């Protein structure tokens, strides 16, 4: 019988600072066992300083950016131009996504851009359109590899005050955009090690009032 | 698999393909099919290869044990040892088999074994997913008392054809010939059997 | 299906079909409502020109939407089944989904909403 | 999830988890469970993320609509069969939803209904809905009296959900507290399990079987 | 919901300096019966794009009549037809992709991998892969199939990132593509001797090549290999 | 929803619905009223799968109220549950099925009897003496044989009725939070607020 | 009805310069419903460590088989049995039952009192040996200590500075898994002295 | 795995990737998957991995016993014919699949054995899920009077296929290569093609940071 | 079989378990008693599948009773529990296993302490404070992590079991007919008559 879905692998991962935000995501597409881009990109800019990546079934993932990209032009078309906030792409997602609940998009969105005051924001969505703004998300294959990583390095958890008995815990600050890079590159190689559709190279989109930076790095090709 | 035995004038010729598939990957595209059980019996190979094998090895280690106190078995007692493999263990084996072996005195013989375990003495007899192609042309071209010329060619176009047709056969075609004068081996590749 | 605009705007800015129908209902019977402290009473006129009639069964000119509700007209006594039945319906409608009956402003908006949505429809009048 | 929402002398408590889990990989800790639809109405969330936060939403903008038409806050009877008749129509469709619309109106003062995607719906004043009500069931009902005050309401309301939060794998976070007055809601902040098991394992002498 | 009847296996494909390499063999196997052995898959469109299809046979022809028809109406009311808005590897393939994903939506999926393989306007390679699925990507060496578990390896020690697309010339690219063939040949059960190859390049354009053959094949090694363990004659 | 049953006596007909909601391992509530008033004197209970209960019963109801308002008359208990019947039967053909059973207890004004009739989800009718739905049935049908007689007052129903849920309550598996009684009769419809 | 993950549970060891790490959490569950908070899942035969984690019955009888076995060891060999023996006895019992498993992840650590040298091992359900220079991993947050530990795991760490290494691993892991966590508790191991500490970790 | 076996003028050479998965992880980054039967009967084993150990280990057991009681040097083919059988009784359970390869007095030989317990004869081999990399390799550069470092040099080619476009393959290069009249040299980590590059940030923590509830000296001493 | 509970406290360990044996419709009996006396010191509560809990509790009655005999001694609550978990360790991987899940509530003569514990049908031991097998675990659980003490009394154990009885009462689907209480102390085994 005819299986409409598939897997692609890959995983990606957005961090949020204070005036920026970065979303990355490996550059590897596969099938079961084989490798069908060692340079495929899944993060894309959309425009109005919204980056985005849908991972999964690739086919889904096109599709929905592809859409959402779309619902980008048609608001600047019915609103006079107007700029759309990461919050109200948010919500416009939820609707894309939701829209089909009864056949879903086999993926795992994650947005990321600057909010209404200026600050760094990433928003994560389920299949089925449910989301939530956070600091701090990874989704995709090796998504149970970062995300615990960066619950102890990002929102310092576990981390307690040395000499205070675990009384008080490491106070959160933001991270600069050289720290958080750091912490990208060092999940990525972490996660390409000992995870097998994970690897070839990672590509980071870095999101800040000036506009959308790239940066590329090599990973191991095994 | 695309296999066939033979029986003519001077003996017998077993001939076989050399094509080992896992689905639609050739796992050994340079199989030896065709397996000595004696001297001067052999079979043919057609069906699991983990089967065929322990089966043609048990078979030879009983027809040792047998010549050890009997002398020579004949074509028919080897043809009886693979049938009662087949026959008892038929719910747990997939092994269609051809056996042909050479007598002074019954000369050149052919005995088929298939998936049932049943045993049917015949002139000449072809097997496996392949021969299924050939039927009309083995009816057609075969006679009786060939020389060994005519039977090596006629081996060769029809596991040409059946080759041709089926994708599980391919590879080379190899041969083994059973007579008086002893046994011979015989090959040959693609670049002459394909454009018969 | 008949499509036809039946009510249309003229040169000079009237619906001529709406206008007729007001000619309608000055054709009608009277009918009068006065509320006062405590209550409200609804008075209607009868024409006397029909003698041998059976007013145990003859449909009254008042009509209770609900329990709480009524309805008395003026015009084509045909048409106002309609609108009753219409507003009958309605009134247990919101019964079932606000589990509270209507107000009399919802009923006459919903009845009021109903005619109007009739002076802009095509094939009607 | 864990979720509850509780009638009492001085109006209505409703506390809730934040955790959010797919299968035993916990998602998220820091997920809001209770929908602010108006200033006098909420709805609380356990079942698929995704239905519930769609269509709780779609609630409110269906409340929005009721008072631009009515001139008038929408009841919570109204508010919650708008819902209720919603699901109905996908009942089969496979939606999965546990909610509890909580508000005050004057017309009905406190009042709290059970709605969920099986179609059912119940007025109540008490209920625990999700993967641990069970847990918070049984420290609620032992310890629940009408005559609660405002403080020992929001504490009970808490310390059940913590309840949960300890035992059911599927529930934690943190705790968020709402009161409903007849004024409107009023927000009684997030309290993180991290931190509050330890406090409440302290002051109160209580969870004697984890190791302190 | 289909199954597949007749079906073409592997499609290979790589990019060189100047542009495109595409190949795939003659043959309609019906199961594990070799049933047709005419049978052209790749399908040129212009003289600037080359689309190779596996998969089931039925739905490629029905994909060759669409395409056949898109250059029909790209003439229509266009002057500039065959110059500046002549079709584009890019614009065919977009298409198919749409109508793949399209197909897949309404749980009746065209049961095919398909490759454009490509030169554009401005003279850059153009080389991406659409299935049944909907999933499309692009690489240096693009394979279907059995393809994809043994062309790609072999492609991939020639062409192994995007640095190594201009030191590959046409001649290297080629070999590369030709002993591919043979591989597949060697290994894959469903495969034809017979293929067709085509080159899109930059400079010289489309070379659409028939009738090929696999050889300088190895197969005397075989005399020499008797039995299976024990067996010494 | 489980426990529903029905009495026709001389005079009345009285009904007893169960007032637990179980949901999986909890009793989320143990006073729910499983009726519908369809007109003053036609009442009817109902028990079977969650959310087609209600809303069934309540689609009646305003199906009823709608009738009364329109012709300023009572349909009688019979219309009525022909109506309800043909809406049950129309019902189990469809696309999803309404799973829901009823008991409609009235009294005729134009006769002067009571009369309860017991309606399955596939709109099976039967008028009946005493009657009920589910796993009820087959404890309480052979105890009111022996001990229901058809002149019985309205007390002597309500202590033929205790006798059956004293029965239930004994030997039924799950706990049904007792019922909630209500009494239908020349003076319409009224609930019996201690039992 | 997954016998490796009903009542939950994680171990993870390291190794640092002349010394080893094995710690564990304490949940036993039945599913969603957590049972007990006091259940450890390291034990030790004389100076070899051995964490189990899966089915609890399993992770019980094991304890129960492998100090049998090591006793009897002890009484013949008249020595205690060494990290890289044990390990092989680990693989031969659970191989035995091939066709009808344990369903456990044992982990193996300790220091040779012979060379010196540390030394860590783990296991599939089947006695695969997994051999490790730095770190191993056992549990239903298997993939999350993976996570953890390939990014946090540095060579040669001294032993107090191994401890927050581990500790800090086992904790954000068994906080993204349901079914672990409940408490914890870390062992360090030198040549011929070894601590053990309870963490204080969120109990939910 | 990816595993190859390749003939040479006066021997024979095995080789093997390094990896072991468990799903999509990589639960091993450097396991040893060439088995010594006998000193100079080895074995690359790929499938189920504790089949393989438990499988190679049995048979090299009874070969050392087959060996000492009958006062010669082990055959290839006893090795063989003792997989076979024991794999065969098994219909396919005990799930191994193994490149034998040797040299004794017979001479040196190469062989596959698989799970049901079929086998084949070749002078290049190669079985696991990168199988077909490494084939495609050995098909395209194989030819007949390879010498010794030709053939370790097409050997570890056809693993570096598997590593690099498998992903059930990958980190490093075992090879043994078995001599005529001489000792069998056991190549461990031939090649290390995928070395962890450095790390951007230590992640060594402040002493103190875990909170501690309680500490005991554990008594290991009698 | 449905509801036992165990609670630990200074003295003494309480063992509560369920009255009723229902079987398809009907509960065949109000009075069962789930327990049987292992030693003068120890008690074993049991709950599961019909016929397997008895037969599994009355054998393992007889082995401590024969160890009883041939050693003129009394077994350890440990020591018992113990040989208890591992029958049903070997039972898991039998042709068909014990489905039986017990409690073992004793007083250690030689420590002067209680002991509960807690083992499932698979062989899972644990020693609790307070412990429950099957759905009455979901209820009380979260209940005794709030109101118990581990320096209770008996008579405060009792009050504290019966706030988890009434909860259950209150929650709990079905009707399981109330609970047979006893108490494991130094003295003993004795039964609580009115509960
Ligand atoms: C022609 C090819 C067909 O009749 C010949 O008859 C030859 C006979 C020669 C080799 C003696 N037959 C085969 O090549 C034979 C075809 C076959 C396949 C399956 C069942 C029966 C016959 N192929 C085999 O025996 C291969 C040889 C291996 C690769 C060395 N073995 C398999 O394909 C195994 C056998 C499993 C089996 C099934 C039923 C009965 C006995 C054994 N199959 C797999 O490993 C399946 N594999 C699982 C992973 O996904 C790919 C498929
Ligand atoms: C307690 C915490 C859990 O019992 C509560 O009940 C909460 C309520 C809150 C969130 C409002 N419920 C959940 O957390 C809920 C549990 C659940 C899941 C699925 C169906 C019913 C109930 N979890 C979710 O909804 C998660 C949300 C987080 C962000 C992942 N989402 C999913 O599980 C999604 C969508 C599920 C779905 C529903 C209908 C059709 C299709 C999908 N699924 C996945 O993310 C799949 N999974 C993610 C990891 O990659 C492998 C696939
Ligand atoms: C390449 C890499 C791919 O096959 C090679 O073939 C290697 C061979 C080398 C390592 C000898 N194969 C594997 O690594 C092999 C792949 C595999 C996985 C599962 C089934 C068959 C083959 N991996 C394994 O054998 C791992 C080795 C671990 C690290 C010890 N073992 C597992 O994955 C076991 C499988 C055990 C098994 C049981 C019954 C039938 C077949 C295999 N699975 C688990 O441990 C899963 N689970 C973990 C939680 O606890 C319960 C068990
Ligand atoms: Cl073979
Ligand atoms: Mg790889
Ligand atoms: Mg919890």
């Amino acid at each position: 019988q005819f299986n409409p879905y598939g897997d692609n692998g890959g995983t990606i991962l957005g961090i949020a600072g204070e005036d920026f935000a970065v979303l990355a995501g490996d550059t590897r597409n596969i099938t079961d066992y084989s490798i069908n881009s060692r340079y495929e990109p899944k993060v894309f800019d959309c425009g109005d300083n919204i980056v985005m990546s849908a991972n999964g079934f690739a086919a889904d993932g096109d599709a929905l950016v592809k859409r959402f990209k779309n619902s980008v032009k048609w608001y600047h078309f019915d609103h006079n131009d107007k700029k759309l906030s990461i919050n109200s792409a948010a919500r416009n997602i939820q609707h894309l996504l939701y829209g089909k609940r009864f056949f879903p998009y086999y993926v795992h969105t994650i947005i990321a851009g600057l909010d209404e005051d200026g600050k760094g924001a990433v928003y994560s969505f389920d299949p089925v359109g449910s989301y939530e703004r956070e600091q701090c998300r990874a989704g995709g294959a090796a998504a149970s590899l970062i995300m615990p990583f960066l619950d102890n390095q990002v929102n310092f958890k576990n981390q307690y005050e040395p000499g205070t008995n675990g009384k008080v815990k490491k106070p959160l600050k933001y991270l600069s955009v050289e720290e958080v890079i750091k912490l990208v590159r060092d999940s990525f190689t972490s996660a390409t090690e000992r995870h097998i559709q994970v690897g070839d190279g990672l590509e980071i989109l870095i999101v800040t009032k000036d506009g959308v930076r790239k940066e590329f790095y090599e990973l191991k090709r095994d | 698999t695309s296999i066939m035995a033979v029986t003519f004038k001077d003996g017998v010729i077993l001939g076989a393909d050399s094509r080992t598939t896992t689905g639609a990957y050739i796992a050994n595209r340079v199989t030896d099919k065709l397996t000595r059980v004696h001297d001067k019996i052999w079979c043919c190979r057609s069906g699991s290869a983990a089967d065929t094998q322990a089966i043609a090895d048990i078979v030879q280690y009983h027809l040792e044990l047998y010549t050890s106190q009997y002398g020579t078995p004949s074509t028919e007692t080897a043809a009886s040892v693979f049938k009662e493999l087949c026959y008892e263990n038929k719910d747990n084996l997939t092994a269609g088999i051809i056996v042909a072996g050479y007598d002074d005195k019954n000369k050149g013989e052919v005995y088929t074994i298939p998936l049932g375990g049943s045993v049917h003495k015949l002139p000449y007899a072809i097997a496996g997913s392949g021969s299924t192609f050939i039927y009309g042309y083995c009816d057609k071209n075969f006679r009786e008392n060939m020389s060994k010329e005519e039977t090596v060619d006629f081996i060769k176009h029809s596991l040409s054809q059946a080759i041709k047709w089926d994708g599980s056969s391919g590879g080379v075609i190899r041969m083994v010939v059973l007579t008086a004068a002893g046994v011979e081996r015989l090959i040959f590749y693609p670049d002459e059997y394909e454009q018969l | 299906g008949y499509d036809r605009a039946l009510s249309i705007f003229s040169p000079d800015g009237h619906i001529f079909q709406v206008e007729y129908a007001l000619e309608a209902v000055k054709r009608g019977t009277c009918a009068v409502g006065v509320k006062g402290k405590n209550c409200v009473v609804l008075g209607c006129e009868r024409r006397s020109t029909l003698k041998l009639q059976d007013t145990r069964i003859t449909p009254s000119k008042v009509s209770k939407i609900d329990s709480h509700v009524v309805l008395s007209f003026s015009g084509l006594n045909a048409d106002s089944r309609i609108l009753i039945e219409k507003a009958r319906v309605e009134a247990q409608s919101h019964r079932l989904t606000l589990e509270d009956p209507v107000t009399v402003e919802y009923l006459t908006r919903y009845v009021a909403g109903v005619q109007q949505r009739y002076t802009q429809s095509g094939g009607v009048r | 999830t864990t979720t509850l929402a509780f009638r009492f002398q001085g109006g209505i408590i409703v506390a809730v988890d934040s955790r959010a889990t797919a299968g035993n990989w916990v998602a998220s800790q820091t997920v809001k469970k209770v929908i602010e639809i108006n200033p006098f109405l909420l709805g609380t969330m356990a079942g698929g993320a995704a239905d519930f936060q769609f269509w709780e939403t779609w609630l409110g903008s269906q409340c929005r609509l009721h008072e631009l038409r009515e001139k008038e806050r929408i009841s919570v009877a109204a508010a919650s069969k708008i819902l209720s008749n919603l699901v109905y129509q996908y009942k089969g469709a496979g939606l999965s939803m546990g909610t509890m619309i909580c508000g005050y109106t004057r017309k009905e003062g406190p009042t709290i209904y059970y709605v969920d995607s099986d179609g059912t719906r119940l007025k109540g004043d008490i209920f625990c809905v999700g993967s641990g009500q069970t847990f918070a069931y049984g420290v609620l009902d032992s310890n629940y009296k009408w005559d609660l005050s405002v403080e020992d309401a929001l504490y009970l309301g808490k310390r059940s959900i913590l309840a949960a939060a300890h035992r059911d794998a599927y529930s934690g976070g943190s705790v968020n507290l709402y009161h409903v007055t007849e004024d409107g809601w009023i927000y009684h902040g997030n309290h993180d399990v991290g931190e509050l098991f330890w406090k409440v394992k302290e002051e109160e002498g209580s969870f004697n079987n984890v190791i302190g | 919901t289909q199954q597949p009847i007749v079906t073409g296996t592997s499609v290979i494909s790589m990019k060189y300096d100047n542009g495109v390499i595409i190949a795939a063999d003659n043959l309609g196997s019906y199961g594990s019966l070799l049933r047709f052995n005419g049978v052209e898959r790749l399908i040129p469109v212009g003289d600037n794009t080359v689309v190779g299809i596996s998969g089931d046979i039925s739905d490629m022809q029905h994909i060759e009549r669409l395409l056949k028809d898109l250059v029909t109406e790209n003439a229509y009311d266009n002057p500039l037809a065959d110059a500046e808005e002549a079709l584009e590897p890019s614009y065919i393939f977009e298409y198919l992709a749409t109508v793949m994903y399209q197909r897949r939506s309404k749980m009746n999926p065209l049961w095919n991998a398909i490759i454009v393989a490509g030169v554009q306007s401005n003279g850059d390679q153009f080389l991406r892969y659409v299935n049944l699925l909907g999933v499309t990507y692009s690489s240096p060496t693009l394979a279907t199939g059995f393809g994809a578990h043994m062309a790609n390896p072999l492609l991939r020690k020639v062409v192994d990132r995007e640095s190594d697309i201009p030191k590959t010339t046409v001649q290297v690219a080629e070999e590369a593509i030709v002993n591919a063939m043979r591989v597949l040949y060697y290994r894959d059960a469903r495969s034809s001797r017979n293929f067709s190859l085509a080159i899109i390049d930059k400079n010289t354009g489309l070379t659409f090549k028939k009738n090929l053959q696999v050889e300088n094949m190895k197969w005397d090694f075989a005399k020499d290999i008797k039995g299976y363990g024990t067996q010494k004659i | 929803m489980d426990i529903i049953l029905g009495i026709r006596v001389q005079d009345s007909v009285i009904l007893a619905s169960s007032k637990a909601v179980t949901r999986g391992i909890s009793v989320l509530k143990d006073s729910d009223d499983k009726t519908r008033q369809l007109s003053p004197h036609t009442l009817m209970s109902f028990a079977g799968e969650a959310g087609d209960t209600v809303q069934f019963a309540e689609y009646i109801q305003a199906n009823i109220q709608l009738y009364s308002i329109r012709e300023d008359y009572e349909l009688s208990p019979q219309a009525v549950s022909s109506f309800v019947r043909q809406e049950l039967a129309k019902s189990i053909r469809s696309r999803r099925p309404y799973q829901v059973n009823v008991l409609i207890g009235g009294y005729d004004k134009k006769k002067n009897k009571p009369e309860l009739y017991q309606i399955d989800y596939l709109g099976t009718k039967v008028e009946l003496p005493y009657g009920a739905h589910g796993y009820s049935g087959f404890y309480t049908f052979s105890l009111l044989d022996h001990h229901y007689r058809p002149d019985m007052t309205t007390e002597e129903g309500l202590d033929l009725l205790k006798l059956c849920v004293q029965e239930l309550e004994k030997r039924m598996p799950m706990d049904f939070k007792g019922v909630i009684v209500k009494i239908v009769d020349k003076d319409g419809i009224r609930q019996v607020d201690d039992f | 009805s997954d016998p490796s993950s009903i009542n939950g549970g994680i171990v993870v060891a390291m190794t640092g310069k002349d010394c080893v790490a094995i710690a564990c959490d304490l949940r036993l569950g039945s599913q969603s419903l957590g049972v007990s908070n006091k259940f450890e899942k390291i034990f030790h035969y004389g100076h070899v460590f051995l964490g189990i984690t899966g089915l609890a019955t399993d992770v019980t009888t094991l304890n129960e088989m492998f100090r049998y076995k090591t006793n009897l060891y002890k009484l013949k060999e008249e020595r205690a049995i060494e990290p890289e023996t044990f390990t092989q006895l680990v693989s031969s019992s659970l191989y035995e039952r091939r066709f009808g498993p344990y369903f456990v992840g044992p982990v193996v650590a300790g220091i040779n009192s012979k060379s010196g040298k540390p030394f860590i091992a783990g296991f599939d359900l089947i006695g695969c040996i997994d051999e490790a220079k730095d770190f191993i991993v056992s549990g239903t947050a298997s993939d999350q200590l993976f996570g953890m530990c390939e990014s946090l795991y540095e060579p040669n760490l001294e032993p107090e500075d191994l401890f927050e290494t581990i500790s800090q691993a086992l904790l954000n892991a068994a906080d993204r898994d349901a079914l672990s966590g409940w408490g914890a508790v870390v062992y360090i191991i030198k040549k011929d002295e070894v601590v053990k500490r309870y963490l204080k970790m969120r109990q939910d | 795995t990816t595993i190859v076996g390749v003939k040479f003028n006066n021997g024979v050479v095995i080789a093997a990737d390094t990896r072991s998965t468990q799903g999509p992880i990589v639960a091993d980054k450097n396991c040893a998957k060439l088995h010594r039967i006998s000193p100079k009967i080895w074995c690359a084993g790929a499938g189920t991995a504790a089949d393989t150990e438990a499988v190679t280990q049995l048979i090299g057991s009874n070969i050392e016993l087959h060996s000492l009681y009958t006062s010669r040097e082990p055959r290839v083919v006893s090795a063989l014919q003792m997989l076979k059988q024991h794999l065969f009784k098994y219909q396919g359970h005990i799930g191994a699949y193994l490149i034998v390869a040797g040299v004794d007095p017979t001479g040196s030989h190469l062989f596959s054995i698989h799970a049901h317990g079929s086998t084949d004869v070749g002078y290049y081999l190669s079985l696991g899920s990168g199988s077909l990399a490494a084939m495609a390799v050995l098909e395209s550069h194989w030819k007949q009077d390879l010498t010794k470092e030709e053939a370790i040099k097409l050997a570890s080619d056809a693993i570096q296929a598997g590593i690099w476009n498998d992903l059930g393959s990958g980190s490093n290069v075992d090879v043994c290569v078995m001599e005529i009249g001489k000792d069998a040299e056991y190549l461990r980590n031939y090649l290390t093609p995928n070395v962890r590059e450095e790390k951007q940030k230590s992640y060594k923590f402040p002493r103190g940071t875990t909170a501690v509830l309680k500490e005991s000296i554990v008594n290991i001493c009698d």
